């Protein structure tokens, strides 16, 4: 029987299907097939060719996105795509009338055009264009200007900077839409004193000189953005300038963040500031007071987030979900025992009322209504590494109701949902851990009313193949439960003797041990080489516990790495793992654990890779570092921002074989971070191995670079092994 | 035999107040496999369902054809009083109407376009006295009397055109004015089928 | 030439300008909304710091002409270049079309200051006893949704329709209610 082998990871032989769609109704929604753009009302079971793909190709050229307005009056096609950033990009866009079903050509959407977003309602279109915003009231109708000041590298309007983008938002998008489209609010961002980083990109072999890229990054404690929200009348425009919310006197005695803007209700708006020290979370509820006109933001609903033992929230405060008339939301915070569980807040008042409590945390909120809330926990079984969607009774707390444990108990343990408007249906996906899985479902019964997808063509190929099996278990360290998961090899034998290899992320609110269904690399060395591959959630990672989480505060470093040793050290008692053949390998954090643990002087570990790894927090950004070490001033934490160098640690790499990769074009995690752990090698008179990746980003992921570096990758184990 | 609908995919398709009538007897009709050459937008039924009509037997069955915008889609309701409803096309309550707006693709070149949709906004006569005005609202199933002085393809939007009715005729003016809507990229039609049921000759049957 | 000078804070407006050589400007009745005349094509501006949304595109000297008179309209009819009725709330526009495509045009020389060594002609359609005559349309645009619904045209009377006609006068009855004169 075939195995998984290396060309089935690199070349996507093995091809898992998924089910992608969009709501655009309370009952209906789009989906992508065979290149048609469908339309499925789920109400009736009846679709109807939304969008030809006779009309895709037959414009000029190839359109990568498409986004129909919601009034199904016309359809936005993106094209000339230039990939900016993790999700920034600058691309023109064309506008197709649907009731006509002909291309608009007159008052066009400007080429290099970086960020567009409809209306919620109508056809009204917002759009960002060299860092100014724009807005079409209609696209017959010409664009108005509301912003002047677009300066590259120093202000942006609409559109987040770098930071921001990858820490914050996780969207390039800084524009926010009114419910009824009356009102913009956008944002503007100021990165003129904030320092630069640099790297050299070699192009095509034609270029006979490097370009030198800039981008505006600060790092621990260097000057940060600064962000203003100003909000405008879209019906009345050439009326008033801009009107700037003000922020919070709580968050305004010093640096400070935006983390969120959420629409209440058509003039009610609520504004997530963060400070910079970030134990100090507001909530700003501000009503539309049209006889200034002005935005009245009351002070007896603020409403305040903190932390005692570290940051608020998971990676930022969690987000409001306002009721259907905004005069309550639903928002996760920590209770009393360190659990993220759902509070119910009312705008006025000044404490809010949690609705679900236990040794368990709260995913996220999903959906709401007026008789039932959706939402995604780990409780199912006490697994923290499981998801199951759950429904509340909003009368009785008491009525909890799980929509997902029972349906297919031993191959679906990790869901997720995509709602409709009004929660009338929603998507099921299941991940893991057998094959993953597709079906839509009706709140009114939650009734699996058809099957999506169910990657039928995976199971049968996958029967022909010695695929390896996936455990997850638990053990004590110190007397705390730790889960962690092992692939295991096919034809698995405890009396036989195995080698490790241990996958690293080890960050703050991480988990690599989980009920998920991945075809990774690690599915290869399994099924092929026959490696255990076994990653272990320890101090510092997420859905345990405010107590596990910030366990690592202000001590990145210290015991996220004994920890991923001490399971190491467990796993060598087992009977079927060779003390003398466990390595270790881990990407932008694990690179930084997998590094920090080979210089622990542990004995443990025989080799080790390092991919584009984290050095010194003094290099990694502000936002990121700052949230759990602090500011490296000496009165605050410059003391472990020193002690948690991997370079104060190269005497002790004379015991491991060390491979570190890292790519040039990285913009995430800086080259000069492996740089200075190389010189800190060199300088200790080690010896280890090395490669760059030329003009590859952070996550390596050009399917001649991918290919390589796993490639490579193996090579190097298999020598660390003594593999065939 | 075989219900012919060659006439619908050769030539140039006439103008909504000219709209050519393709009547079937005793035949046997694939609908789907006629709108499959199509890009059919919109399909509405009155008093029988799209299912029904491509798989029930009729004893006669008529279908007009025409050339019609997208755009107007609204004006080809018989409920509404707009100048296609009420100068150029309507369709009969009696009996099931059904409705479709077609879209020519690229790769159906046996219909040729015209310059742009035209369409009769205006048709009226003027009697003897020369003072009282009387619009000539269409009935169904019938073509407006205007189309004696309404040339085939309006030649700009506002154009009027005049005819003396002789004193057996009335006596007085016949009297219209047309609009043109500019032409898309791919010939926009309008279809609209009206089946008919008699006594013995059920005759209009989909085939197997 | 037209400058716009803002009131409020008692400055000149200098974007979204109106263009130099526009033949006509007429504010609405009531607001700030304006509507000119440009290379004889009709131009509505919601506010002066607004954009000109262009409401006709076939404008051509001595064919077609928007919102402005032809010679014998403005001469002997209109007393007035203007074709521009606002509706009282400012919601609606009238504005008539003219077509002198084949109307015949007088010809006379201009005998400009000593520097001009060619004399100009110059051309005016101008109908003459029995020529050709220009025709009139009367179109009605909403200002406050101008992007869908091209403007809507007001047939004249049958009466009127027998042959060659003329379009007299256009008067505002109510803020939904419109008058024609024809002739
Ligand atoms: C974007 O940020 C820059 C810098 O963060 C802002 O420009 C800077 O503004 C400060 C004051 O806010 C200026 O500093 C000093 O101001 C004092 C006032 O007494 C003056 O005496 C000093 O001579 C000095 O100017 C600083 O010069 C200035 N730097 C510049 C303009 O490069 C800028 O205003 C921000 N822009 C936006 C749109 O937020
Ligand atoms: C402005 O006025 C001119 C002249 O009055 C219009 O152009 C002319 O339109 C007529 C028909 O309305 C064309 O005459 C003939 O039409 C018959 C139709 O059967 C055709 O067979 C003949 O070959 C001939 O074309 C005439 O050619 C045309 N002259 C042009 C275009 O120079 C014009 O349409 C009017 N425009 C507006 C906006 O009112
Ligand atoms: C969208 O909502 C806004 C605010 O709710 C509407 O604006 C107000 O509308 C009310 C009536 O609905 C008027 O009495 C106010 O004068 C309006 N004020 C402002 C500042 O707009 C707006 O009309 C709504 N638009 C749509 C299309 O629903
Ligand atoms: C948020 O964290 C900061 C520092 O991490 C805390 O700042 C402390 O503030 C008190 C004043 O009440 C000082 O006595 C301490 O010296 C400060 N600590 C440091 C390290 O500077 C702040 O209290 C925290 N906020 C909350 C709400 O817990
Ligand atoms: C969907 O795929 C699953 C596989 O994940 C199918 O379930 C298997 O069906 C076979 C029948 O030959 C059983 O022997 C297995 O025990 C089933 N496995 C699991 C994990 O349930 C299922 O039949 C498929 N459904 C459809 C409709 O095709
Ligand atoms: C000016 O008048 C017009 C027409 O009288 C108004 O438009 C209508 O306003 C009514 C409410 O009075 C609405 O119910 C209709 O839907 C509107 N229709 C159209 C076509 O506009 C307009 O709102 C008035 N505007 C002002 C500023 O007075
Ligand atoms: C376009 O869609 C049709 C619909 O069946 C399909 O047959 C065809 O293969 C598709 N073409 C492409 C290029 O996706
Ligand atoms: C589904 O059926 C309903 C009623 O028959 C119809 O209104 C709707 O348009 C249909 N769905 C699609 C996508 O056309
Ligand atoms: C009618 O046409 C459709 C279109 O493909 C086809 O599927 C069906 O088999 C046809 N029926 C007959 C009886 O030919």
């Amino acid at each position: 029987r075939r195995t998984y082998t290396l060309a089935d990871y690199l070349k996507s032989t093995i091809r898992m299907r998924n089910y992608n769609l969009r709501w655009i109704s309370d009952h209906e929604y789009l989906y992508k097939q065979e290149n048609n753009v469908l339309l499925f009302n789920a109400d009736h079971g009846n679709s109807s060719t939304f969008l030809e793909n006779s009309t895709f190709d037959q414009f000029g050229h190839s359109i990568s996105d498409y986004s129909v307005s919601p009034d199904r009056q016309f359809v936005l096609f993106e094209y000339n795509y230039v990939k900016k950033w993790r999700h920034s990009y600058t691309a023109s866009y064309d506008i197709y009338d649907l009731n006509k079903r002909q291309l608009i050509t007159a008052e066009r959407i400007p080429n290099d055009t970086q960020l567009i977003r409809w209306s919620p309602e109508g056809h009204k279109l917002a759009y960002v264009w060299n860092n100014d915003v724009y807005v079409k009231n209609d696209p017959y109708s010409p664009s108005q200007r509301v912003t002047h000041d677009g300066r590259e590298d120093a202000i942006s309007n609409g559109i987040t900077d770098w930071v921001y983008e990858e820490e914050i938002f996780s969207t390039h998008s800084a524009l926010w839409w009114s419910p009824n489209g009356t009102f913009l609010a956008y944002a503007k961002f100021n990165d003129t004193d904030v320092p630069r980083i640099e790297y050299s990109v070699y192009l095509d072999e034609s270029l006979q000189y490097p370009k030198t890229i800039h981008i505006p990054y600060p790092k621990a404690g260097a000057k940060n953005p600064t962000v203003k929200l100003y909000v405008v009348n879209t019906d009345n425009l050439t009326d008033l300038e801009p009107a700037q919310i003000v922020a919070p006197a709580s968050v305004l005695t010093g640096d400070h963040y935006l983390c969120d803007v959420t629409w209440a209700t058509k003039e009610r708006i609520s504004l997530q500031w963060l400070r910079r020290i970030q134990n100090y979370s507001i909530i700003d509820i501000c009503d539309y007071n049209e006889s200034t006109p002005k935005w009245n933001c009351l002070v007896s609903r603020q409403h305040i987030e903190t932390s005692a033992t570290g940051w608020v929230g998971r990676f930022k405060p969690a987000e409001p979900h306002f009721t259907s008339d905004g005069n309550s939301f639903y928002k996760i915070m920590s209770n009393s025992e360190g659990y993220k569980h759902i509070c119910l807040f009312q705008i006025d008042k000044p404490d809010c009322t949690f609705i679900t409590k236990g040794a368990w945390e709260v995913i996220g909120i999903e959906a709401l209504t007026n008789d039932y809330l959706y939402f995604i926990s780990n409780e199912y079984k006490g697994m923290p590494g499981g998801r199951n969607l759950y429904k509340i009774q909003l009368n009785n707390y008491a009525n909890v109701t799980c929509l997902s444990c029972e349906l297919d108990p031993e191959r679906c343990q990790y869901y997720s949902a995509s709602f409709s408007k009004g929660a009338k249906y929603y998507q099921l996906r299941c991940s893991g851990p057998q094959i993953p899985r597709y079906s839509l479902h009706s709140s009114s019964n939650d009734k699996e009313l058809r099957l999506l997808e169910n990657n039928t063509a995976l199971y049968e190929t996958l029967q022909n193949i010695q695929m390896p099996r996936k455990t997850l278990d638990f053990l004590h360290l110190n007397g705390t439960k730790f889960w962690y998961q092992m692939i295991l090899p096919p034809h698995f034998d405890k009396s036989k003797k195995y080698p490790l290899l241990i996958d690293v992320y080890a960050g703050p609110c991480s988990q690599k041990a989980d009920a998920t269904f991945k075809l990774s690399w690690a599915t290869y060395l399994a099924s092929t080489e026959n490696i255990i591959v076994a990653s272990f959630d320890g101090r510092g990672s997420g859905y345990q516990g405010d107590k596990i989480m910030h366990a690592i505060n202000r001590r990145l470093g210290t015991f996220e790495v004994e920890d991923q040793i001490e399971a190491a050290k467990q796993f060598s008692k087992m009977g079927f793992v060779d003390d003398k053949r466990i390595a270790i390998w881990g990407w932008s954090y694990g690179g930084y654990v997998t590094s920090m643990v080979l210089g622990a002087g542990s004995h443990v570990f025989k080799c080790g890779i390092a991919v584009a790894p984290v050095s010194a927090w003094e290099f990694y950004d502000s936002v990121y570092t700052e949230r759990y070490m602090g500011l490296p001033t000496p009165e605050d934490n410059l003391d472990h921002y020193k002690n948690s160098t991997v370079m104060s640690r190269a005497e002790n790499f004379k015991l491991v074989e060390y491979l570190l990769i890292h790519g040039t074009a990285d913009d995430n995690v800086h080259f000069q971070q492996s740089a200075q752990i190389t010189r800190a090698l060199v300088d200790a008179g080690v010896d280890f191995q090395a490669m760059w990746y030329t003009d590859e980003d952070h996550g390596i992921a050009t399917s001649t670079a991918h290919q390589h570096i796993y490639t490579h990758m193996t090579h190097f184990i298999k020598q660390c092994f003594s593999l065939p | 035999v075989e219900c012919d609908f060659s006439p619908l995919l050769s030539g140039t398709p006439p103008q909504v107040y000219n709209f050519k009538r393709l009547v079937f007897t005793n035949c046997n009709y694939n609908l789907t496999k006629l709108l499959s050459l199509f890009s059919v937008n919109d399909f509405t039924c009155s008093q029988i369902s799209p299912a029904a009509i491509a798989s029930n037997c009729y004893s006669s069955l008529i279908l007009d054809y025409f050339s019609y915008p997208l755009s107007m889609k609204s004006d080809l309701s018989v409920s509404s009083a707009g100048p296609i409803s009420q100068f150029n096309y309507k369709q009969s309550f009696s009996n099931p109407t059904c409705l479709i707006l077609a879209t020519v693709p690229h790769n159906l070149t046996t219909i040729t376009k015209p310059l742009k949709y035209s369409y009769i906004n205006k048709c009226s006569r003027l009697l003897s006295d020369d003072r009282t005005e009387v619009p000539q609202l269409v009935n169904a199933n019938q073509y407006s009397p205007c189309v004696s002085i309404v040339p085939s393809t309006v030649w700009e939007d506002g154009d009027y055109y005049r005819k003396q009715l002789s004193p057996l005729e009335g006596g007085g003016w016949l009297v219209a004015s047309g609009s043109t809507v500019a032409m898309t990229e791919q010939l926009q039609m309008g279809f609209g089928i009206t089946v008919q049921y008699g006594t013995d000759t059920n005759s209009v049957c989909p085939k197997l």
